[PDB]
């Protein structure tokens, strides 16, 4: 029947979908870092220096 | 009986427990809580933090 370890693991279902959505952003934010990586990381371009730290920074930070 | 002779039993009984009778308790500290099980002050502080 009901009891509190049957509510113990209500909740813990519940949360764990948010630390699915927190892996699943971990991974898609490490693809992107990989498709700046394995992509060419000449910085030639000022402009593209910048994006391009900027965007890994962001990325970092969040 | 076996130097005797005794009637049907005029009154049956038996061995039985004595005990003090329950008085009001003297109330307790954190009797606040008896109206409700400690499982649902459980389940109201995870249930807080959940939330």
């Amino acid at each position: 029947a009901f009891t509190f370890a049957a509510f113990c693991y209500m909740l813990t279902l519940v949360l764990c979908a948010s630390l699915i959505f927190f892996v699943i952003w971990h991974i898609i934010a490490f693809d992107e870092l990989r498709t700046d990586f394995k992509n060419p990381i000449d910085q030639g371009n000022p402009a593209r220096a910048r994006e391009r730290l900027k965007n890994i920074e962001r990325i970092c930070c969040l | 009986e076996e130097v005797i002779d005794f009637s049907k039993p005029f009154m049956s009984l038996g061995i039985s427990i004595m005990i003090k009778k329950p008085q009001k308790s003297k109330p307790g500290v954190f009797s606040f809580l008896d109206p409700l099980a400690y499982e649902i002050w459980m389940c109201i502080v995870f249930a807080y933090i959940g939330v």
